[PDB]
RNA sequence: CUUCCGGGAAACCAAAGCUUUUUGGGCUCCGGGGGAAGUAUGGUUGCAAAGCUGAAACUUAAAGGAAUUGACGGAAGGGCACCACCAGGAGUGGAGCCUGCGGCUUAAUUUGACUCAACACGGGAAAACUUACCAGGUCGAACAUAAGUGUGUAAGACAGAUUGAUAGCUCUUUCUCGAAUCUAUGGGUGGUGGUGCAUGGCCGUUCUUAGUUCGUGGAGUGAUUUGUCUGGUUAAUUCCGAUAACGAAC
RNA sequence: ACAAAUUGCGUCUAGCAAUAAUGAGAUUGAGCAAUAACAGGUCUGUGAUGCCCUUAGAUGUCCUGGGCUGCACGCGCGCUACAAUGAAAGUAUCAACGUGUAUUUCCUAGACCGAGAGGUCCGGGUAAACCGCUGAACCACUUUCAUGCUUGGGAUUGUGAACUGAAACUGUUCACGAUGAACUUGGAAUUCCCAGUAAGUGUGAGUCAUUAACUCGCAUUGAUUACGUCCCUGCCCUUUGUACACACC
């Protein structure tokens, strides 16, 4: 049971419901705005587990007298090469986590996993070393050989067991109790791994189809073709 | 044993008896004359409103029947 | 000034940047939770005031930085209303009396309520009843057990005591409908008994108001803001109109 | 007023103007009320209730009493005053909201008697139909008074006569003829309110065996003054400040 087939709202998710794109990294190929989580329910959803990290309450001082709203964290990662992070405040803990798992799905980004020192057999850790700072915590991911698992604090070890990164070295400076700045620091470190010009990426591409060009007919038609 | 605040233990000793039973045996006291006349100890009620099954009292010069202990006072009161 | 399209915890900074991912242009001075304490003591300089050097015993879990949201709470600028004045009018506060609350006392003077938002309130205008308080009284209420057996286990009145009234409530002496076997024992039962600072409910005021919120965006690491505003006008978050989602919602 | 109502147009839009109507210059007050809250109040409104306490010897319960009313005193709501605009006598002669008895003593018409208080006798009425055309009060109209704690003012205490009810005693209330005190406009402080309103003036209902002296509604008589402003106590998320937690107590 769906029970509701998603409506194509943007022109991008028009095409995945009409199946004109059948590869998730095509929107990563041109860095599209992935602004419906109903996109990634098509491509993935098989093998996409949610874990929360904290349901940190937060308060405001009204004149009589306080008011609590809940900044629940959630973390989704396809178990090899895609990771996301979700944060939202609302009046109930249910209406955070029923909607936090949305906000992690929208920001799901691809991981580059690279060989540590000897290119044999499905690369695992990280191609380079990456720091992601989000406000005074900065986790410094480092490769490691095969068979030494994720050494970190227990929180971003959960950010990397679900990222597909297999054997990583980490070191985190700063106020590492602030969980928002310790999830996002690693999230801004994992996602970096495809934004660093390793010398393996010099020969370029044919440089484009830009699928609003490749499928300009189906967006020219106003008829909502089914399936 | 209740609880209060100001006034406790007036205690009129709460002596209320149930029934002393120091007298008034059930009428095993009776006698029949042999063949065949009977003597009715506590001879019965002459009041015609009952079936004369009361064993009317032996007392001082005021007696009474058994269906009503206060009334049927043996004085006798004459009506004329 | 404008911005990072650099950094930062931020406020910010054209350096407070190139402090990159365990980073490197030289060089020197300085900091290591807060106090104790720039104290104590020694040296040294000064006419002196004092300056430079400078601890510890002890004490302690926070102390501190920057920023958000709480005061259209003694700060500006707005905008209302007679539980605000002002221009008054009538008033009470004075007098006697009815009450209300206290304090007093008493056997008890049952009590809840104490600024607006307790006080001719609790609809609380009570001889009894109410009545919760005070004195005298009075009533009894469950069962399996159980022990008289039905040789009266009971229950009722006279009569003289006890009474406030006949309360055979109790009783001197009397007859009696006798059985729910009237049980010490389960323990439920009532309660105007306690806690409104354990609660439900309603109601009160906060607030005569005009004020709140949500998804979707851009704002921030974040608390949180934006929408929900500059102005004009309105009784008004009522509307034009800047129109930073709105079609919104109360 | 069912508002293009015209009006040297305000940011082309919400330029007051009183001007137009001639039942109508709102006929016009109420109810209604969000989010977040308070250790507000209510366990004594409830068979709403946690828990606590108690139960033949009750805090439960019915009876007879008592009290809740008692007093050197303090405090608030409120009553009639402190008088010639008045206190008396007379006459004239306007309401409205309402309410009223068949498992409870209501509304009372009529005659009659009684200083009165009331009482008797006989009706009406379950109510647009009877009480009831409720023919309300203050005020209007001639007089007595001649400001003199007076005839203003009726607390105060005797006495009997009464009513309602088992029962009236800092009293259940009510009648008469006595008793005439304080009180002469009330200090500092201080409340209320803008049109039929304020205040004066009654009446009904609510409780109620009888008891308003209070609370809700009703009508009558009917003003002064503002038509404003933010000094005042005020209150509303605009800006800014902070070392403020339970937030300037």
């Amino acid at each position: 049971e769906d029970s509701k087939e998603w409506v194509p709202v943007t022109k991008l998710g028009r095409l995945v419901r009409e199946g004109k794109i059948k590869s998730l990294e095509e929107i990563y190929l041109y860095s599209l705005p992935i602004k419906e989580f109903e996109i990634i329910d098509f491509f993935l959803g098989s093998s996409l587990k949610d874990e929360v990290l904290k349901i940190m309450p937060v308060q405001k001082q009204t004149r009589a007298g306080q008011r609590t709203r809940f900044k629940a964290f959630v973390a989704i990662g396809d178990n090899n090469g895609h990771i996301g992070l979700g944060v939202k405040c609302s009046k109930e803990v249910a209406t955070a986590i029923r909607g936090a798992i949305i906000l992690a799905k929208l920001s799901v980004v691809p991981v580059r996993r690279g060989y540590w020192g000897n290119k044999i057999g499905k690369p695992h850790t990280v191609p380079c070393k990456v720091t992601g700072k989000c406000g005074s915590v900065s986790v410094r991911l480092i490769p490691a050989p095969r068979g030494t698992g994720i050494v970190s604090a227990p929180v971003p070890k959960k950010l990397l067991t679900m990222a597909g990164i297999e054997d990583c070295y980490t070191s985190a400076r700063g106020s590492t109790g602030t969980l928002g700045n310790f999830a996002k620091a690693t999230y801004a470190a994992i996602a970096k791994t495809y934004a660093y010009l390793t010398p393996d990426l010099w020969k370029e591409m044919p440089l484009g189809s830009t699928p609003y060009q490749a499928y300009s007919d189906f967006l020219s038609k106003p008829t909502p073709r089914l399936h | 044993a209740k609880k209060r605040k100001k006034k406790n233990y007036s205690t009129p000793k709460k002596i209320k008896h149930k029934r002393k039973k120091v007298k008034l045996a059930v009428l095993k006291y009776y006698k029949v004359d042999e063949n065949g006349k009977i003597h009715r100890l506590r001879r019965e009620c002459p009041g015609e409103n009952c079936g004369a099954g009361v064993f009317m009292a032996a007392h001082e010069d005021r007696h009474y029947c058994g269906k009503c202990n206060l009334t049927f006072v043996f004085s006798k009161p004459e009506e004329k």
